């Protein structure tokens, strides 16, 4: 396993290095059946591979797997194309981080000439309300609270009126936490997009979510159709594999990266980067 | 057969996060007891990889069946709550001073989370909801200073618990753990005997990191306890099982909601049955 150009890739070879690198995607926690596909992709494309002159059967399958989850990531980066009037919608699971990449995104556009609004749709949280008019103020962006039981018809007329007179070209919809599996809730996700026609919903997936991000990305998507994704807590250490599960089932772009708690913590995702870092590279 | 049903195991085991390295201890010693019905070998094993306390576990092995569950009780009077962020620390709190105050105890809370916004009103919301003193300040005040007061506060009243909330903080982190052990500090200089009880908040969402969190906040702190909240969700909570073969620190409660009552002391027969689905 160790020998210069002198033979094509061989089944053999595709074995021993394979179920090392299983090994290392299923550390990082990319979900189970996510990990075999991408395995038995790379073996099909490496099947029967020259190994040139330089190069050893192992650094050919090892450059094959970087560049097949640098693509299955994203390949590049990519953001959001707005158009005169936006609307986007922010949901995930309970404590994955929606409130704080609100105003991260908020911030991040103001700073880009655009004129946001943030929406305090999670009325069900203790001081979640709050909680983002306080970032609000921080961030220099202006905040509306919903109201305890206002219907989604009440919220849009609210948000139409204050979009229009505080001339806002970018309206962000912060959403409670929620399972992925709480019929009622996720309805209600549901109607409220009806309601107020969001051009972008974005799941916030924290990095260190495991095995269920397969599951979590799917049913939000089947549910509520996502549109994009945000990985957050990158700062911390985490190998951050549910994205590559959330990807794989969605066919979405991740768009942002969390990499701190502050409002400027906020920076577009790079798919390269996570590929290294899911790799163990960094 | 048996290879089809380890090999079906093996998987369950990885999709309840429970890791490779746990998982393939877990096969092994399993096919080596020549038991026939693995599955069940397998839950008598985890049954085991759930509790450090020891006795309760060679009680069953002798063919004995000794219980009686028992409250779970605070070894003292404070308890301090630890974790990364989101993982559910302030929602857990407020549960535990419901289920503490059924039990007849005198509960106060200590808003320890001076950092992120509403952090502290956010609990103050919950004790006044619970009829529970929070003893909070403004966003920026020095944590370990809030403690302190809160100790005091705790020791003049004649309180019987006080449950101290931090702000979240990733363990990667070292000057944010610092934080966390000057905090353990200022309650120790307003009771020397304290805090006895340490306690982690783990997502059961949460994946291999887990244990790296564990592990982290173990060597700043000294754990004496983890609650592993969001169970109603469909993750398992697997990592808790390297987690507690590696650090042999006591899972006390389940989460399993958002109410006040949503606690549940940890029942390791029961979780073991939801793992393995
Ligand atoms: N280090 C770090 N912390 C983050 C990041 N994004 C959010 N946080 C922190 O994570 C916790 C996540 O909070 P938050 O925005 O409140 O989560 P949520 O998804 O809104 C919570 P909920 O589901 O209850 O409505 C907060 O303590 C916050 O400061 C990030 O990229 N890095
Ligand atoms: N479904 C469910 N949600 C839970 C559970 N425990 C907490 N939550 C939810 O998770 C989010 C966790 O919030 P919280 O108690 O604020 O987390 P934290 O660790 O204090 C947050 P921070 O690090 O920012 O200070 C909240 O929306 C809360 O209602 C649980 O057992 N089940
Ligand atoms: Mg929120
Ligand atoms: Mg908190």
């Amino acid at each position: 396993g160790r020998l210069r150009g002198r033979g094509r890739i061989t089944e053999e070879d595709l074995k021993a290095t394979l179920r090392e690198i299983r090994r290392a995607l299923m550390d990082a926690d990319v979900n189970l059946e996510v990990t075999r596909d991408f395995v038995e992709r790379v073996r099909e494309e490496a099947l029967g591979k020259q190994v040139l002159e330089s190069l050893t059967p192992a650094e050919v399958i090892l450059a094959t797997v970087y560049e097949a989850l640098k693509e299955a990531l994203g390949g590049e980066a990519r953001l959001p194309v707005l158009k005169d009037r936006n609307l986007w919608f922010l949901v995930g699971l309970q404590g994955s981080g929606k409130t704080t990449t609100a105003a991260k995104l908020a911030l991040y556009y103001k700073g880009k000439g655009r004129r946001p609004l943030l929406v305090a749709a999670d009325t069900q949280r203790p001081a979640a309300r709050e909680q983002l008019r306080l970032l609000g103020e921080k961030v220099g962006v202006p905040v509306l609270e919903v109201m305890d039981g206002e219907s989604p018809e009440s919220i849009r007329r609210r948000v139409e009126e204050k979009a229009r007179l505080e001339a806002r070209d970018l309206i962000l919809v912060d959403t409670a936490g929620r399972l992925q599996i709480d019929e009622p809730l996720m309805g209600e996700l549901a109607r409220l997009k009806e309601v107020l026609g969001p051009d972008e919903v974005l799941l916030v997936l924290d990095a260190m979510t495991g095995q269920e991000a397969l599951s979590v990305a799917r049913a939000f998507d089947e549910k509520v159709g996502v549109t994009g994704l945000v990985l957050t807590k990158l700062d911390g250490d985490a190998r951050g594999g549910a994205a590559l599960s959330a990807r794989h089932v969605t066919g979405k772009p991740i768009y942002f990266a969390g990499v701190s708690e502050k409002p400027e913590g906020l920076e577009p995702f790079y798919p390269e980067r996570l590929a290294g870092r899911i790799l163990g590279m960094g | 057969n048996l290879e089809e049903v380890l090999e079906e195991l093996e998987m369950a085991l990885l999709a309840a996060d429970v890791g490779l390295s746990a998982t393939e201890e877990i096969l092994q010693e399993v096919r080596a007891s020549g038991r026939k019905d693995l599955k069940e070998a397998v839950k008598e094993k985890l049954v085991g990889m759930l509790e450090p306390d020891e006795r309760r576990a060679t009680l069953r092995k002798l063919g004995f069946n000794p219980q009686k569950p028992k409250p779970v009780e605070p070894k003292g009077r404070v308890v301090l709550v630890v974790g990364v962020n989101g993982v559910g620390k302030t929602t857990t709190i407020a549960k535990l001073g419901r289920y503490y105050q059924n039990l007849g105890k005198k509960v106060m809370f200590c808003a320890g989370d001076t950092f992120r916004a509403a952090g502290g009103t956010q609990l103050s919301e919950w004790g006044k909801r619970l009829s529970i003193p929070v003893i909070q300040g403004p966003e920026g005040t020095d944590s370990a200073a809030l403690a302190y007061d809160a100790v005091q506060a705790m020791k003049a009243r004649g309180y019987d618990l006080l449950f101290v909330d931090t702000a979240g903080r990733l363990h990667t982190k070292h000057n944010l753990m610092e934080e966390l052990k000057k905090v353990k500090r200022a309650i120790a200089k307003a009771d020397p005997e304290e805090p006895k009880e340490v306690w982690l908040v783990l997502d059961a969402v949460t994946g291999q990191n887990g244990l790296e969190q564990a592990k982290k906040f173990h060597e700043a702190v000294g754990l004496t306890g983890v609650i592993v909240t969001k169970l109603d969700g469909t993750a398992k909570g697997g990592v808790l099982i390297p987690i507690v073969r590696t650090l042999k620190v006591p899972i006390k409660f389940v989460g399993v909601g958002e109410g006040p009552d949503d606690l549940q002391p940890f029942d390791p027969e029961a979780f073991v049955e939801a793992l393995l689905e």
